[PDB]
């Protein structure tokens, strides 16, 4: 007469976690020329 | 000789033994994993 008895149950959550960090460097130059006549 | 490595759990030795995230948080905190042998199968020799 064989029986089975459970002692404890373990749960493993099936998640996916990510972590991202970045850095940026930029530089711009503008040459503006304007003519006015009146 | 060095000890042998037990690192697969399926019958065809194609799947590594995983652990949970909380189990890893236990492992890196210094807790150890113990090994218990429950049964051993084997063979004896006779004469035909």
């Amino acid at each position: 007469i064989v029986g089975v008895g459970m002692e404890k149950l373990i749960i493993s959550t099936n998640e996916h976690a990510s972590t991202d960090q970045g850095k940026t460097v930029s530089r711009a130059t503008t040459n503006s020329k304007t003519e006015s006549n009146t | 000789l060095s000890p042998l490595a037990l690192n697969t759990m399926d019958q065809f030795s194609s799947r590594l033994i995983p652990i949970n995230y909380d189990q890893l948080k236990k492992l890196d905190a210094g807790k150890q994993i113990k090994l218990e042998t429950t049964q051993v199968s084997g063979n004896f020799g006779t004469k035909n």
